[PDB]
Order: C-alpha cells, then structure tokens, then sequence
C-alpha cells in the first residue's frame, strides 16, 4: 500500500533494531545474548515511512526508520555498543 | 545498572565493562538518501 | 627541489624520497555526483 | 559553487570545488602524496 500510494502509513515491522551489542575484536558484532535473552522479541519494532514529493509514475522518493516509542527522540536511534 | 536489575548477568557482565568501554551511536532516522529506484525494481517489488 | 629552498627542513625531507616514492592524484572538481537531498536535509541545512 | 538544472522547491543539484588559485588547471586539485 506504501507502494500504491497512499502516504500516510507507518509500517511497524516487529523486533528488528537491538539496542545492547558486544563489538569484541573478533570479525563479527555480536547482540547481547544475556541483556536480550529473547533472542528475536527483544529487538525493537521499527516503524517505516516513504516521503514522496512532486518533480521538485513516481517522484522524488525516501525512507523513514522509527521506533514503536520514538517520541522524545523521533530520529535519533540510540545505540548501547559494548565495546572491548 | 538500574534498569538491568531483575537479571543477575545483566549486572555482572555489564560491570566487566570500563568507564569507557560502552559507546551510543545516535542514528538519525531522517535519511538524506533518495531511495534509488528503476522500474525492474520498482514493479518487481510491486510484485513480490 | 627548487620551490623549497628557504626551508632546510623541505629540502632534507624530501631528499629522503626515492624517484618513485611521490605520486599525485589529480582531483577533478566536477563530481558527476547528485548531492542526495531530502527536505528534512534541505530545510535543516537551511535553519543551521 | 553549487550547480542547479531545471526538470531535465529544488531541482537536480550538485557541488563543485576549486581552489583559489584553479585557473590553469581549473577542475583538476594536484596531490603530492608522499608515500613510503
């Protein structure tokens, strides 16, 4: 429906954004599997906007991420990386 | 070390951290990046 | 060689390189490139 | 400088660099990267 056309549709896709990430010296970034012991429902919904415009068929488009609770910061994602 | 109560790991394997060890990334939700389309992508989402 | 002379130091330094140690790089100063906009972007350049 | 069109609010948009002094090599920037 984003793609049909009707713009005002935020779609929360459920548990995708974590929050509390190892980032150890080995190759790979590990989420904490101990802070997020739901190791698939403690990830973050993420709500998803377009942003059309007109040529200032399609148009000048974009993407939004939010969270379910992005109210007092709307665009500011925090991070909590635990690095070594 | 307030809001990790409840969970005794969460209390110990926070506290192996130093005081600097543990970073925000404050990402913007608001891109500045124009979505690259192509109408193979276009209607191929479409159609997925 | 010449357009250091007054330097000591420039000369010393640069004669530590071989004939094959400094290379440019030409920078064209007319990118190709679309500066990706969006009007939180556009406006938020503009109030800052 | 900056570089405006119209279709063919904004339009497409670009950037451009020059250095004071770019007027025998006006888009080319010289390097002189000494490398090891």
């Amino acid at each position: 429906q984003l793609l049909e056309g009707r713009p005002d549709q935020s779609v929360v896709i459920p548990h995708l954004f974590p929050k509390y990430i190892r980032a150890p010296n080995g190759p790979e970034a590990n989420p904490v599997k101990q802070l997020q012991p739901d190791e698939e429902e403690d990830y973050l919904g993420v709500r998803i906007q377009l942003r059309r415009e007109q040529v200032g068929s399609d148009f000048l488009e974009w993407w939004v991420i939010e969270l379910q609770d992005c109210k007092a910061d709307c665009n500011l994602l925090p991070m909590v990386i635990f690095s070594d | 070390s307030q809001q990790f109560d409840p969970y005794p790991l969460a209390m110990q394997f926070i506290s192996q951290y130093s005081p600097e060890d543990i970073v925000t990334a404050q990402i913007e939700g608001s891109s500045g990046a124009l979505w690259r389309i192509s109408p193979p992508s276009r209607a191929q989402m479409k159609q997925e």
